[PDB]
RNA sequence: AGUAACUGACGCUGAGGAGCGAAAGCGUGGGGAGCGAACAGGAUUAGAUACCCUGGUAGUCCACGCCGUAAACGGUGGGUACUAGGUGUGGGUUUCCUUCCUUGGGAUCCGUGCCGUAGCUAACGCAUUAAGUACCCCGCCUGGGGAGUACGGCCGCAAGG
RNA sequence: CGGCCAACUACGUGCCAGCAGCCGCGGUAAUACGUAGGGUCCGAGCGUUGUCCGGAAUUACUGGGCGUAAAGAGCUCGUA
């Protein structure tokens, strides 16, 4: 199939990565 | 194309020891030669393989003179 | 005499340098009502002559129905493409039961009183084309029994054998 | 009845067929031995079709009826001509123009248009025009004429179409075959059978066997061409 | 240097003569012209005809 | 593995169909011969017969062609199958091809077609269709 | 019985290989090729190339219908099956055993002048020293090469 | 695997006649030898894993056979259970 | 693979479960030639947190352990029976050309490719190594985003799964 | 009363006012907006909303699929 389906998945997977870098630290003194 | 020399009734076995047989199958450079290019079967090509490989380790076949 | 369905207008396009060529394709059902029918699919500049074009080769290509008096023999079920149209014989004063395509193809071949439903690929060339093959797996019990070597009487049953007599 | 004997076409190599690699499995019916790499056909197969194929023809031009000599490999290519001009019949030997069969009405006009070039040969109007018109229409009358051969006396369709080598015309077989016509053909090993309905098993890239079994077709055709 | 072409790739270099490559290239043209002796002359028209460089 | 024979008789027989073939081998059994003789008297195939095999028994089977080399079944299905089985009353008995096709039922008396169980009214296992 | 006759008929036919001389009669002469019948599946095929040593001769002139020539075979299946032949690698290795044989006596072809490349249906080369055009004359031949059928003449 | 000889008196002690040798008590006892040695060796090479799975499988095998004898008959599962020191 | 001496349906699949599981990554202790995330300059560019160049730390390596993910793909779950062939190649048995040297050829069992019937498919294509004809068992799907995300739970040193 | 879906014209307005179940209609000449004629379907009823079934083979037991459309666990062993 059309690579455009892995491309949305890869851009919603990179930034909630994105997203658990930014708040490591503030999940760990909350958890 | 080429004939087995060693599936014949007539083939000599393959040892490390005699060394003009396995001189008689590498190139001028010591190069093993190809199989094609020899036409024995590939159970015969992989004993000549290792006999020049132990014999290279023995010190009676230079390392690509 | 005959009668005539044409059953899809369709206005199909191919892209060119300066833009859009439009021409017109027709699927027309060409019978007589009295077991004949025949299926043509034309294509032309212009409706009309599309619609003589698919009008003459269906009349090209003819195939008589195995009819029992008024409806199919059996029930059938045919698929072409991914077209799948299911017939079933109904009793006499039932009428034609069945959609669009299936509907003008039945009542050019002259079937009276059928149930005939589309289990898919809603388009109408396939569903044409799934029913042509569905008419074309009934089998006449005269030939059932020469293909098993038996008497007509102990292959159909009696029920058949009654509405033939009737037929006659 | 037979007019050749079981010795006449098997010395000529109908006996030989194809190499074993390029066989049809379906021609196993046929077939009696396989040999140094090739399939041999039995003979008395080819025999009790071909009495069969003789009265079918028989019977065809008996009742007012036409058969085509269909061949395009040159192996049965002169061959088939000199029966045609010994019987009268029509026949294709350099290339089957795809469609004379189904498109039957449009290839006519090239007749018509042969003719007509035929007229003005008599009349004589080689002058009358440019030199570069004149020898442009002599070498299309040479192209038609060379094209069509036995054409000319098409009228209204081939009752019945006899090919060599179906392999090679293809074609022609489906033509003959989307029509109805009958197809009466000397299949070879790589053939297959199911695409021509009275068939004479035998070899066709032999000049000797193609020969023969273009007599026989001939002697039937002139037998029932007598017997009107 | 090999790998890919494109419209302004360098044309491969081809020498006059066929590859052949060192495996079973061999030396099958043996030629024994003339070992007459000549002088400088005599021996350059023995090249002109020949077209032999 | 092998998990039901009746099903395996009934794909060799249509495989054999399909290709043409003249003849089939294959396994014997009490069953299978049954269902033969059974398909045999209906005449959908042409003769059966039982050989010796080099271990059990055999089961050769002429399918029937008609002139026209068309053949004489057009259908071969099976119904009640290992997992779910089938069972039928002898009022509610299956109709092939609206009565033109064979319902092969297995009940107390043996082997029948479905009129001769609905004529006797008895009910079995619906073993196969055929058509 | 019926199947011990054919079988016998079958027997008669005769077998080949590739590198043989095989004998047959010419049956068309064409433009292009030149068919030849030797008694088998198909009809031999000889190119026009592969007709004769010279480089414009015609098929039609050289070979009629009819005629009879022996020629080798180079490849037994084509992709139609058909065999190709050739009678002048025929005549090559034929005249080349009759070199051998002579090893003289033959015609020129090419006029060099620094010698004469006499044609002998092979390429002979004599020195201009020792020795023109369509003549025959006889010398000692000095280098065969056998290879390309080369050789050198005196 | 086992050399010939141990195969043969393990057959021996074993087998129900002096012929048999695919008997189940045969082949459990050959199986449980060879379970034995195999961990002996992979108690030196642990993490040698592809020999751990052939051993999985002769496990495997062994429960299979023991099924097979205690459903036939329980009196011979019990003594080969207890000849052969096995537990489940 | 062959012999088929032996047991006599002991077979298949398998929810959960257990084990193995590329690379990257983590812990302890070693090792560190080349390569090389990160990081420095050089260069190109309007801008270069890049592509190219010069250096270069983790890492790549070894031992014992963790994690449990991949385009972990033949994008094709496991077992069985049947359905035209032709030709390469790997392994093993045997009959006939017979020199018995020889891919001589044939037969047969088990793999691994290519081409092609019937058949199947929306098409591309698959086609005896089925995506054909059928049977047994398991896993999975029910429009696209939101989302394999939030909450809760289990595992993990952590990344995270 | 554009097509599904029986039944078209004129005037007023112009990307406004508005219509609309979906597709979609309002850009001075709209059979889709508003009003008038004309027409069609029903008729003491006619439409709208809300809820359930059908059409939906769209949870496929009857009656679906997993190469590329969503779908074969990364692979084995093995308990029920």
């Amino acid at each position: 199939g059309s690579v455009i389906k892995k491309r949305r998945k890869r851009m919603s997977k990179k930034k909630h990565r994105k997203l658990l870098r930014r708040t490591r630290v503030q999940r760990r003194k909350l958890g | 194309t080429r004939k087995c020399v060693f599936c014949s009734k007539k083939g000599q076995t393959i040892d490390y020891k005699d060394t003009a047989l396995l001189r008689t199958y590498i190139s001028e450079r010591g190069k093993i030669r190809a199989r094609r290019v020899t036409g024995n079967c590939v159970q015969h090509q992989r004993d000549i393989a290792v006999a020049v490989k132990n014999a290279r380790e023995v010190a009676l076949l230079p390392f690509g003179s | 005499n005959y009668i005539e369905r044409v059953v899809s207008i369709n206005r199909v396009s191919k892209v060119v340098k300066g833009g859009r060529r439009f021409s017109f394709t027709a699927l027309v059902i060409v019978g007589d009502g009295k077991g004949m029918v025949g299926v043509g699919y034309g294509k032309a500049k212009e409706v009309p002559a599309a619609i003589a074009k698919g009008v003459e080769e269906a009349r090209k290509n003819f195939f008589r129905v195995p009819l029992i008096g008024s409806t199919i023999t059996h029930p059938v079920q045919g698929e072409a493409a991914a077209g799948v149209v299911m017939l079933r014989p109904a009793s006499p004063g039932t009428g034609v039961i069945a959609g669009g395509a299936a509907r003008a193809v039945l009542e050019c071949a002259g079937v009276h009183d059928i149930l005939a439903k589309s289990l898919g690929s809603d388009n109408a060339i396939n569903v044409v084309h799934a029913t042509v093959a569905a008419l074309k797996l009934l089998q006449r019990p005269e030939e059932v029994a020469a293909r098993r070597g038996l008497p007509i009487e102990d292959v159909a049953p009696a029920g058949m054998l009654k509405a033939r007599r009737e037929s006659e | 009845m037979a007019v050749v004997t079981m010795k006449q076409l098997l010395d000529s190599g109908a006996h030989f067929g194809h190499q074993t690699r390029r066989w049809n499995p379906k021609m196993k019916r046929f077939i009696f031995t396989d040999r140094n790499g090739i399939y041999i056909i039995d003979l008395q197969q080819t025999l009790t079709y071909i009495d069969k194929a003789y009265e079918f023809v028989k019977e065809t031009v008996a009742h007012g009826g036409t058969v085509l000599f269909v061949g395009t490999k040159k192996q049965a290519q002169e061959s088939i001509a000199e029966e045609a001009t010994r019987v009268g019949m029509p026949y294709v030997n350099q290339r089957w123009l795809g469609g004379m069969l189904t498109n039957f009405s449009t290839v006519h006009k090239r007749l018509q248009r042969l003719k007509e070039l035929e007229a003005m040969e008599q009349t004589g109007g080689f002058e009358g025009r440019t030199k570069k018109e004149i020898l442009m229409l002599t070498r299309e009358k040479n192209k038609l004429e060379r094209s069509l051969g036995g054409i000319r006396d098409m009228q209204k369709v081939p009752s019945a179409v006899w090919v060599v080598d179906t392999n090679k015309e293809h074609i022609a077989v489906g033509e003959a075959r989307k029509l109805g016509i009958p197809v009466i053909a000397i299949l070879d090993t790589n053939c297959d059978p199911d695409v021509v309905d009275y068939p004479i098993p035998g070899n066709d890239d032999a000049i000797r066997s193609a020969a023969l079994l273009t007599k026989v077709i001939a002697s039937a055709v002139a037998e029932g061409l007598q017997a009107r | 240097a090999g790998r890919e072409w494109r419209h302004e790739s360098e044309p491969a270099r081809r020498p006059g003569y066929f590859p052949r490559p060192p495996e079973e290239r061999r030396i099958i043209r043996r030629k024994s012209f003339s070992m007459v002796p000549c002088t400088v002359d005599e021996a350059a028209l023995e090249m002109e005809m020949l077209d032999y460089d | 593995t092998m998990t039901d024979p009746i099903a395996d008789f009934l794909t060799r027989l249509r495989n054999a169909n399909s290709a043409y073939h003249d003849e089939v081998t294959l396994p014997h059994s009490k069953l299978k011969a049954n269902i033969a003789e059974i398909l045999k008297r209906e005449g959908y195939i042409s003769d059966y017969r039982t050989e010796d095999a080099r271990v059990g028994k055999s089961l050769v089977v002429q399918l029937k062609y008609g002139p026209s080399r068309e053949r004489s079944i057009a259908g071969l299905r099976r119904v009640s199958k290992p997992g779910l089985r089938v069972y039928a009353k002898s009022t509610n008995l299956p109709r092939v091809l609206g009565g033109l096709g064979v319902a092969i039922i297995s009940t107390s008396s043996g082997l029948l077609t479905d009129r001769q169980a609905a004529r006797q009214g008895v009910g079995g296992e619906v073993l196969a269709y055929v058509w | 019985s019926a199947e011990d006759f054919l079988a016998a008929i079958d027997k008669t036919i005769k077998y080949f290989n590739d590198g043989d001389i095989v004998e047959g009669t010419i049956v068309k002469v064409d433009r292009d090729e030149v068919l030849l019948d030797i008694g088998y599946k198909t009809e031999g095929v000889i190119p026009s190339r592969e007709l004769s040593i010279k480089h414009d001769v015609d098929p039609n002139e050289v070979v009629s219908v009819g005629d009879e020539v022996e020629a080798l075979v180079l490849t037994k299946e084509d992709k139609e099956g058909r065999l190709i032949l050739s009678k002048k690698r025929a005549q090559y290795e034929r005249a080349w055993g009759t070199i051998e044989e002579l090893k003289v006596k033959g015609t020129v072809i090419e006029v060099v002048k620094g010698g004469l490349i006499l044609d002998i249906g092979l390429r002979g080369f004599l020195p201009a020293s020792l020795v023109y055009i369509g003549k025959e004359i006889e010398a000692k031949i000095i280098e065969l090469d056998k290879n390309r059928n080369n050789v050198v003449l005196s | 695997a086992l050399t010939a000889e141990q195969k043969k008196e393990i057959l021996g002690q074993y087998g129900l006649h002096d012929t048999d040798t695919g008997s189940p008590e045969a082949q459990v006892a050959l199986l449980t030898k060879r379970i034995q040695d195999l961990t002996e060796h992979l108690k030196v090479h642990k993490h040698d894993h592809h020999s751990r799975r052939g051993l999985l499988l002769l496990v495997g095998r062994r429960r299979r056979l023991l099924k097979y004898v205690a459903q036939v008959d329980v009196a011979r599962y019990r003594s080969l259970i207890e000849r052969l020191g096995l537990r489940r």
